[PDB]
């Protein structure tokens, strides 16, 4: 009995070697914008979205909207793409830089580095598959090198920048791209960090006022070592709209943050192999 | 020479042919029909038997 | 694509035959293993097999066991899978006669191992703790292999008996004086900012509440002092940078007259659990809370 699968055409004329090339990723993680049943190679993969003016914070963005699919068959004319639903087994392919092992927590990262298939300005980046760890590690690291981005005149920062950018997992190094290149920070880091700092920059001056108040009430007795936490930190070194707007703008840069916060896990692993090059998984939505 | 006289033990191991003898009839084998258990993974199943 | 064919009822995948019976059907071959009905084909529980060696298998022989996936600082053996009760060595709620009990049990190079693997390294538990699912099937060997559900009830190959999860009591939590229908199944490791090292404690509580922040509001009521020894370390050493009060993950859900108290017999030694009598497993992720 057949199962519900997603069909794929290609504009361009395939080679004996492009099919035979497709063929050996019938269980890759393939990313679809919208859930259709007939689509064209161009929706495939994160082609589509790439720029040069953008980076990692975009891309991973985006790659949060999209839609998850495992590719089921390859021949002539047609390529099936299978749509997994939460709580079921499936088999994905490794692709990503690093192996996996039994009971880990997988999730979808944009791709920071026979070979891939090129048709004409064409070319099917397929998202990186880590640990949760993993991929928690990376996103601290650009974020933090983001930050560093501004004192780069000085060998130490530049230093610190080397260290922050190699990476050890199990048993593989890899040095993921600076977000600054050509001397200059890309916007979507940009923002991402300018956020970071005005959440902070708020937060400092605006928490003292309310944590009096509310810690004169507090049964907790937390409230109160909080303020006695913030006169510390005071001591190392307004009109009402106005109030409501800088509360306004905390909150938004919060808002701002939240891509870069928190990440899904979408698969859980059981399966181990020589073949280490895929595994079994449950899905998750 | 120093003042002791050590005794060296070593383990060698020897690859060999060996000859089984047993009686007719010596231990009744009772078995059952093979069966088979599905175990599905996704790109392929296994089945046990 | 006609309307017979939409109107027409689907197939029972039970009355069809296998595909086995189908291809000796097809050829007319005949063969000694028998293939007309296939065990665990229709078995909605996703399960997988983890190999274990003898020295952490005590208490697990018996179906019913949480199985936690521990990393290792170290390369050769990278993880370890031992049991909710093995951790207990480690928890601080436990009490003492029940510590001295376990500590009785686990005495293999293997437990003890596990336990110094734990206490050596910065990290807290959970960021060293990853949850795997519930044991349901032992065979015994130096090197012993477990066969543990991911989502799904805890059952025989034929379903013909449903286990239940094993919790330690002193681990065990309850906060409603009256239990709704339905309960899910919360792991809590909260840390106590005590002094020179930072004390956790190992809980599991059921409660009827799904919804995460209003579980949050009642955790950060009951487990309030653990929150002030955070705030009151941070104030007190600066630069030893504390991280999570606690955290929660959902591991399943319940019924709550599904709920019983019991005993574990292993060694001659009683270790008195309570039993939730057909989870269900249905893993979260860890979230930490302050």
């Amino acid at each position: 009995a057949m199962e519900a699968n997603i069909f794929c055409t290609f504009d361009h004329k395939l080679s004996i070697a492009d099919v035979g090339k497709l063929t050996k990723l019938v269980a890759a993680v393939v990313p679809i914008p919208q859930r259709l049943h007939l689509i064209k190679h161009y929706q495939l993969g994160l082609h589509q979205f790439v720029d040069h003016t953008r980076g990692y914070v975009r891309l991973r963005g985006l790659l949060r909207n999209m839609t998850l699919t495992l590719m089921r068959r390859v021949e002539g004319n047609q390529i099936l793409l299978h749509v997994p639903t939460h709580g079921l087994l499936y088999t994905v392919l490794n692709t990503g830089p690093v192996t996996w092992e039994k009971g880990d927590a997988l999730c979808v990262l944009p791709p920071l580095f026979e070979n891939l298939l090129t048709l004409g300005q064409w070319e099917l980046v397929l998202p990186w598959i880590v640990p949760m760890p993993l991929a928690l590690e990376i996103n601290q690291r650009l974020l933090i090198m983001g930050l560093f981005s501004l004192d780069r005149s000085y060998e130490e920062v530049k230093a610190a920048v080397q260290q922050l950018q190699t990476i050890t997992f199990r048993d593989a190094t890899f040095t993921i791209p600076d977000p600054v290149i050509d001397q200059h920070l890309l916007i979507d880091m940009k923002t991402a960090c300018l956020s970071m700092s005005m959440v902070a920059n708020l937060a400092s001056e605006l928490t003292m006022t309310y944590v009096r108040k509310l810690a004169l009430e507090d049964s907790s007795m937390l409230l109160v070592k909080c303020q006695e936490l913030l006169m510390r930190l005071d001591r190392e070194r307004v009109s009402p709209d106005d109030e409501i707007a800088r509360l306004s703008a905390l909150f938004v840069m919060l808002r701002q943050l939240d891509d870069l916060i928190r990440e899904q896990v979408v698969f859980t692993v059981c399966d181990v192999s020589p073949d280490n090059k895929s595994a079994t998984c449950i899905f998750k939505g | 020479h120093p003042g002791f006289a050590l005794t060296a033990v070593r383990t060698d191991t020897f690859e060999v042919d060996m000859l089984l003898y047993s009686g007719k009839s010596c231990t009744s084998v009772i078995i059952n029909n093979p069966i088979v258990t599905k175990e599905e993974r996704d790109i392929s199943t296994t089945y046990h038997v | 694509m006609d309307a017979r064919a939409v109107a027409k009822r689907p197939r029972d995948p039970a009355d069809e035959d296998n595909e086995l019976v189908t291809a000796l059907k097809a050829k007319r071959e005949v063969n000694t293993i028998s293939v007309r009905y296939l065990y665990h084909a229709d078995h909605q529980a996703l399960t997988a097999r983890f190999f274990v060696p003898e020295g952490l298998v005590e208490f697990e022989a018996q179906p019913g066991a949480l199985l936690i996936r521990m990393e290792t600082g170290c390369d050769s053996p990278r993880h370890l899978y031992i049991s909710l009760y093995l951790l207990g060595i480690r928890a601080s709620n436990v009490s003492a006669s029940t510590r001295c009990l376990l500590e009785s049990v686990y005495t293999a190079s293997a437990a003890r191992a596990a336990l110094q693997w734990l206490d050596l390294g910065p990290h807290l538990l959970h960021r060293r703790l990853e949850t795997l699912g519930c044991v349901k099937t032992v065979s015994l060997g130096i090197t012993s292999l477990l066969t543990c559900v991911m989502r799904g009830y805890l059952y025989n190959t034929l379903k013909t008996e449903v286990f239940a999860l094993m919790i330690p009591k002193d681990m065990y939590l309850t906060w409603e004086e009256t239990r709704g229908r339905l309960q899910y199944v919360y792991l809590i490791i909260v840390y106590d900012y005590d002094g020179p090292e930072t004390r956790p404690g190992i809980y599991v509580l059921t409660s009827s509440i799904a919804h995460w922040q209003t579980l949050v509001d009642v955790a950060r009521g009951k487990f309030a002092r653990e929150r002030c020894s955070f705030v009151n370390r941070r104030i007190t050493r600066p630069r030893q940078i504390p991280l999570c009060t606690g955290v929660i993950q959902k591991l399943g859900w319940c019924l709550a007259d599904d709920i019983h108290t019991s005993f574990l017999v292993h060694k001659e030694l009683k270790l008195s659990v309570v039993r939730l009598d057909n989870f269900s497993v249905e893993l979260g992720d860890f979230r930490e809370f302050v």
